């Protein structure tokens, strides 16, 4: 099953379930610079592609 | 690399709009200093035009600007767009003022006293452009100006044959009108970068009075898409003005050339300039009557030094917000008062209420926080 | 737990965000097919035998 | 914030006239007699007229084919014979001479040796092509629609 | 030179071929709207702009 | 002005004919007259 | 870049006299001369040849425009 | 404390001019660079008077420039400042590039790509106002660019019935040419203001192209001294053609108003503008023309990856100087040639010539640097 792996099945498995999705985030102190939350989520799409 | 934080120009862009600390309970009254900012650069772009078909001489200024109306092409959508942008940026200065007069953001002391240099020098722009089309207003407002601008004691007749090019009224007269109101726009654009530039070193004030640093956002996008809003808003309304009605704010009497011969009927400002007109009429004198003009606008300087209450904004002070709309419904009586002839109600009425634009400012303000801070013993 | 029909263009197009800036251009289509269709026959219609080419058959007879 | 806001401010100074019915457009008379080219002041530079005799068609197809070396000759562009009008252009630089002088009937050029002829052709260098005919129909009998 | 020559270079070229005719066919079909390119404009002739 | 509002454009020059006006210096003459020009303003009506 | 903190250096001294301590001019067409007539020994086998091949253009060019004429 | 240091607008000047680290060994060739200041803002004030007395029309074109220098008072002195002042420009432009060449200070990348920028905006606001007043060179001088400008292959036609108006010469034809012609000066402004921002990232190079941290000194004094002492002898020279030789630089045959029926005994532009009329007057063709003046250049922005050798400057490379003397003395040939007629001996030196320009950039000078490399075992 490892050696089915290739750059093109790793290129559509990531697309499927990270690319504009809401992600769940948690922290823990001193974390008065952790980014807005509407600031990550627009961290998830691209600029070029 | 964030190029966002290590290019030399990226860094200043992201600094001052992208990544600026700003407070998170920011109402709509706080919309009106980019609204300012549009409505310059607006009135620049379309003078710009208007300044290339207008010809400054006495004998043709007023046939040039019936001939871009008439003649050449989006002429007169671009004229009209001028005379209605400019009401539209006296409507949201003075939004601007009195919004951070009820709030206390006078107490930012280098912001404050750079807008009250800001305030003379739009004022004395839109008198000069005024009186470049020449009609019966732009006659009888340049010499209503220019003889109270002789009671000047020593130096006052020296200035006021200087202006009109050293004769009395001729070709080469408003040449020196029409350079002073050119020059004028581009310095007020300097002035409101050093205006924001002390800004920066605070950051924003809001409804409470009360410092927010434990509260802030990022201005990137939360009031990125709140200023935008309200600037198509804004876009709106003066269309609405430039297509459905372009000549409700104006006077018909301006479209009567000049004549020392004929007569006009009444003499009438714009009615920005009708509060103050009306407390210059209320002064038997013509020292006394340039002075307490002047001085209506330099008591604003004075705003830090009389404040004597232990809280810093007017929301939890319900004695203090009375006493703030006397003072705009003294205002609205001030410009009723200005477009009116000179007899007998409208003259005791005029002088009782500019008795009253300085006794609240100066006496019952500083008095009724006072009274304010002891029944909260403190 | 059927749901309503929003998720058109979420996955093809307006997903790799080329189109969601592309749509000002690309995106600027037909619609000026669209609003003639609007404003300009509205104008005509409030304005019924007032217009210079409403009248204007009379004087063009040659 | 694209559409009209861009796209429409052209006119003001642009292909729009703002005179309109101007000269393209008028009644054009016999506003110069038979033999001279006078100046007009409008499409910019003088559009010269001119009343065409009966006997400088022959000095227009007299000559031949070969080393007038733009063919463009003057049964295409003007549709009558007895009329022509011209431009005041030359094709390399600009310039065009002072009325009625040259050596067979055109117009000499005094910068370094050209003559242009009457209905637009060249004899000489360095100039490369023809002259600019202008933009025209000939709609009436006698009031002159050139464009 | 060669401190850019290599198989990876035109790798990510080949990867931005398809971001690069859409760099360029959008500019080319944006250098029409600006300037009323009229020997473009009926390209196709339902943009009737021109009144 | 008036034509694509109320006249056409003929119908127009022919009310310009129906007054001639005072045009300006030429050689072997003086300032002139002629018929309206479709170019020119309504004629006024008092010397000064 | 501010001025503590643009290199490191170690056992170098300098000394310098005030202003006010000082002649304006110590040595002026004294050095003045012989000096100059060091640094323009150096830089003129640099920079001159190119000039005197304009020269010889200029003098063969506006000679062969002039009996292009009259024979 | 120190207010030079803590307060939000005396930081900028303090950073920038007076506690700035500069080398000790800065040259006078070093001080173009406040020159060029100095002539863009003349250039602003005189060109700000002439634009309230002109008028853009080609039958008062003509007749509104010599009012001015007979009939408004001190009108002759601010026009012959403003058409002198712009030959001071581009000397002081040609001396400032030709250093930065030399002493290879087109290693910072951000400086030297806005430069070229500059110096292609230079020349074109300069080439729209000598179209302005309207004689026989402002006329053929006009037609030969335009005419130039119908041969790009698909949009020729199109931009050059757009610059006249619509048409041929009328009076909406320099309504458009004098628009640019004020408006590109202040956009030079802003792109000097970043010019001088990505230098302030890195310092100034210096004669010998040796890093110099260990030796800096302040800017103030030491530069503020030496760069005023410099513009007052700039002053000096300026005024010396103002006053006793005003007409000196320029062509007696723009005093003939425009004329297409008249004729021109020959085609001469300004001095230095010269030097690109005979690179194309070399081109049989007319997209070969146009191609081959833009490239001269556009060449200035390969120089950094056209540099093969070790050292930075020239000053310790001895045949890398033989070569850029070379080339100066080429450009004085393609200036003496381009103010020629078109006979024999200068048409076979026009082309020799334009052909030295690209071969001594191109191919002569990157190996002769490695040459150099050679010879001193790198
Ligand atoms: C209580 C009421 C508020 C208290 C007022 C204090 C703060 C307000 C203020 O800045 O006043 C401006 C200033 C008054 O302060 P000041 O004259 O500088 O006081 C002298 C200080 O001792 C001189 O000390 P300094 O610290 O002011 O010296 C530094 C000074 C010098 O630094 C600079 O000015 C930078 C150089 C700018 C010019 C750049 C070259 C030219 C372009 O910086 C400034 O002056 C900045 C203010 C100028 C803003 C406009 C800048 C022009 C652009 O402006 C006025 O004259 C009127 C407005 C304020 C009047 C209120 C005072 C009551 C009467
Ligand atoms: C008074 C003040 C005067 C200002 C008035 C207007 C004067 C015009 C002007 O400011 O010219 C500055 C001009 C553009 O002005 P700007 O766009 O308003 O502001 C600069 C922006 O940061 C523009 O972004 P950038 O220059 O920092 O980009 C850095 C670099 C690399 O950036 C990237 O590859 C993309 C990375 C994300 C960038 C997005 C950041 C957030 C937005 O650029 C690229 O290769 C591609 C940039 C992305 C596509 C460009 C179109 C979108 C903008 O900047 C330059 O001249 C850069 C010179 C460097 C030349 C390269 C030579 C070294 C190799
Ligand atoms: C000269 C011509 C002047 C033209 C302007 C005339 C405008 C008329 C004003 C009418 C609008 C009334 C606003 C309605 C809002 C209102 O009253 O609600 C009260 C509401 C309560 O809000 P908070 O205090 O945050 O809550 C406190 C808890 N009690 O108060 C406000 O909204 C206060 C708003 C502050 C004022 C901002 C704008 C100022 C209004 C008028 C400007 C007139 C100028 C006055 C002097 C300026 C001189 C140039
Ligand atoms: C100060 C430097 C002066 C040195 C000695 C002075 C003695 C008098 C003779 C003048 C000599 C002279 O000018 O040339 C020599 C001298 C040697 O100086 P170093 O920097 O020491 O070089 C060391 C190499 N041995 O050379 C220089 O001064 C170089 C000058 C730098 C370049 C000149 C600046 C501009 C020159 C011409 C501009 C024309 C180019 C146009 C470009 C525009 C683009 C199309
Ligand atoms: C052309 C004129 C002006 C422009 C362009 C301008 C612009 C701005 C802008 C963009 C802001 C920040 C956003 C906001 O709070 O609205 C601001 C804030 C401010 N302005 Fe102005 N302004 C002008 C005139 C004035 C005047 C006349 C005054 C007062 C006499 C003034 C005093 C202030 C104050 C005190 C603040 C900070 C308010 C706060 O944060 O609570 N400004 N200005
Ligand atoms: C803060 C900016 C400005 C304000 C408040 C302002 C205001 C005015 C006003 C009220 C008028 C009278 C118009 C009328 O009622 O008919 C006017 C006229 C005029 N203005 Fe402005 N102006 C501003 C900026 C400019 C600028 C920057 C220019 C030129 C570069 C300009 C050029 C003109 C011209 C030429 C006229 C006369 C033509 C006309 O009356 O329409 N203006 N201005
Ligand atoms: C209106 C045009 C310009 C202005 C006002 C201007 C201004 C300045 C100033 C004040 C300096 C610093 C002092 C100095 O070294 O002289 C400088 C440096 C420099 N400029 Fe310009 N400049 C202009 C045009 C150009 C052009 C056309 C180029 C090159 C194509 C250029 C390239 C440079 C470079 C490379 C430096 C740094 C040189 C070094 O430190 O050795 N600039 N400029
Ligand atoms: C980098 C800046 C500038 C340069 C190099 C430049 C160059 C020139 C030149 C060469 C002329 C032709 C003068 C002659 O030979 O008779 C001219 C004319 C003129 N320029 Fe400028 N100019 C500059 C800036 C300006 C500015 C900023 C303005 C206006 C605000 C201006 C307004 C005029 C006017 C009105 C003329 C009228 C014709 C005349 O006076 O001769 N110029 N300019
Ligand atoms: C649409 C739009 C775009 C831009 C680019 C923009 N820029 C401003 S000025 C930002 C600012 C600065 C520079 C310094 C200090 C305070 C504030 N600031 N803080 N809060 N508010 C409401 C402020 O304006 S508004 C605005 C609106
Ligand atoms: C600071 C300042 C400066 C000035 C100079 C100023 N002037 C006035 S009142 C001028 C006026 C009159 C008396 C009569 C008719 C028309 C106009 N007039 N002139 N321009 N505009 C827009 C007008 O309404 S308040 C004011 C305040
Ligand atoms: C009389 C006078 C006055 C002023 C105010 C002035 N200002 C300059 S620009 C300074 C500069 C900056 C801002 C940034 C980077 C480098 C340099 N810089 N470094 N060396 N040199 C010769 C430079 O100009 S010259 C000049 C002359
Ligand atoms: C980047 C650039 C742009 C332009 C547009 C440009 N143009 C020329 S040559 C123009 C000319 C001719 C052919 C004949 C007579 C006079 C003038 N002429 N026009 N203005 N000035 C100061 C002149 O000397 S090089 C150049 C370089
Ligand atoms: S210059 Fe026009 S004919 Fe030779």
């Amino acid at each position: 099953r490892i050696a089915e792996v290739d750059a093109s099945v790793v290129r559509e498995v990531c697309s499927k379930y990270f690319y504009d999705q809401c992600p769940a985030v948690a922290g823990l102190g001193p974390i008065e610079q952790l980014p807005d939350y509407n600031r990550i989520r627009s961290g998830m799409f691209w600029l070029r592609f | 690399t964030n190029i966002r934080k290590s290019h030399p120009l990226m860094k200043i862009i992201n600094n001052a709009f992208i990544d600026l600390p700003a407070p998170s309970n920011i109402s709509s009254w706080w919309n009106f200093g980019s609204l300012l900012g549009i409505c310059l650069i607006l009135q620049i772009l379309t003078g710009l035009f208007l300044a290339m078909h207008y010809t400054s001489d006495t004998t043709t200024a007023f046939s040039s600007v019936t001939h871009i109306c008439r003649d050449v092409n989006y002429g007169w959508v671009i004229r009209y767009l001028h005379a209605n942008g400019a009401s539209m940026f006296f409507i949201c200065l003075f939004i601007h003022v009195g919004r951070g007069l009820y709030y206390g953001s006078y107490m930012f002391l280098e912001t404050w006293n750079i807008g009250v240099v800001l305030l003379f020098t739009v004022m004395a722009t839109a008198f000069m452009g005024y009186v470049l089309p020449w009609g019966q207003m732009s006659f009888w407002g340049a010499t209503v100006i220019t003889n109270l601008l002789s009671a000047i004691p020593y130096i006052g007749t020296d200035l006021v044959e200087w202006i009109w090019g050293g004769f009395s009224v001729d070709k080469a007269t408003l040449t020196r009108f029409f350079a002073f109101h050119f020059i004028l726009p581009f310095i007020i654009t300097a002035l409101a970068a050093v205006h924001l530039l002390f800004l920066h070193e605070t950051g924003s004030n809001n409804p409470t009075g009360i410092s927010s640093d434990m509260d802030k956002i990022p201005f990137h996008p939360y009031y990125t898409i709140k200023d935008i809003l309200g600037a198509l808003f804004m876009m709106l309304i003066l269309l609405i003005l430039v297509l459905f009605s372009p000549d409700l704010l104006g006077d018909p009497d301006n479209y009567t050339p000049a004549n020392p011969l004929n007569t006009p009927p009444h003499i009438k400002p714009e009615w920005y300039f009708l509060f103050a007109y009306a407390i210059l009429r209320s002064i038997p004198n013509k020292l006394g009557g340039v002075l307490a003009l002047v001085a209506s606008i330099l008591i604003l300087i004075l705003m830090p030094m009389l404040h004597t209450s232990k809280q810093r904004s007017m929301m939890f002070r319900p004695l203090s917000q009375c006493l703030f709309w006397m003072l705009v419904a003294d205002l609205i009586t001030l410009t009723w008062i200005g477009g009116q002839p000179v007899e007998h109600p409208f003259i005791i009425i005029g002088q009782l209420a500019s008795i009253l634009y300085f006794l609240i400012i100066l006496v019952l303000m500083p008095i009724t926080s006072i009274i304010e801070n002891n029944l909260l013993k403190w | 737990a059927a749901p309503t029909l929003t998720a058109r263009l979420y996955s093809l197009l307006f997903r790799r965000t080329s189109t969601f800036a592309l749509t000002i251009a690309v995106g600027a289509l037909f619609f000026e097919r669209a609003f003639d269709q609007g404003a300009d026959a509205i104008y005509e219609h409030i304005n019924q035998g007032k217009l210079w080419k409403h009248i204007k058959h009379k004087y063009e007879n040659k | 914030a694209a559409k009209n806001a861009v796209s429409q401010f052209v006119s003001s100074m642009s292909a729009s006239a703002d005179v309109l019915a101007m000269s393209k457009i008028e009644i054009k008379l016999s506003d110069i007699p038979e033999g001279k080219n006078m100046a007009f002041k409008w499409r910019g530079k003088p559009l010269f007229v001119r009343h065409r005799t009966k006997k400088e068609i022959d000095q227009e197809a007299a000559v031949e084919v070969s080393q007038l070396r733009d063919p463009q000759h003057d049964l295409e562009r003007v549709k009558k014979p007895e009329w022509v009008i011209l431009i005041g252009v030359c094709t390399h630089l600009g310039c065009v001479p002072i009325a009625n002088a040259g050596d067979f009937g055109g117009y000499y050029c005094p910068c370094h040796g050209s003559h242009y002829d009457a209905s637009g052709r060249i004899r000489k260098g360095p100039a490369p092509l023809n002259l600019e005919v202008p933009t025209y129909e000939f709609t009436s009998d006698d009031l002159v629609i050139v464009g | 030179l060669s401190r850019f020559l290599g198989p990876r270079y035109r790798e990510l070229a080949r990867n931005w071929i398809p971001t690069a005719s859409m760099w360029g066919a959008v500019g080319a079909v944006g250098l029409v709207w600006a300037t009323d390119w009229r020997l473009i404009l009926d390209w196709v002739p339902y943009i009737n702009g021109k009144f | 002005h008036l034509v694509g509002v109320c006249y056409t454009e003929e119908e127009a020059k022919a009310l310009a004919e129906e007054v001639e006006v005072q045009d300006g210096p030429n050689e072997d003459g003086e300032m002139f007259m002629r018929p309206g020009k479709l170019s020119d303003y309504f004629p006024k009506p008092y010397p000064n | 870049r501010e001025f503590g903190h643009l290199t490191r250096m170690r056992h170098v001294i300098t000394y310098s006299l005030s202003p006010f301590e000082q002649r304006a001019f110590p040595h002026y067409f004294t050095k003045g001369i012989p000096n100059v007539l060091r640094r323009t020994r150096a830089c003129i086998l640099r920079v001159a040849p190119p000039f005197v091949v304009f020269y010889l253009v200029y003098t063969w060019g506006t000679q062969e425009f002039e009996k292009s004429k009259r024979k």
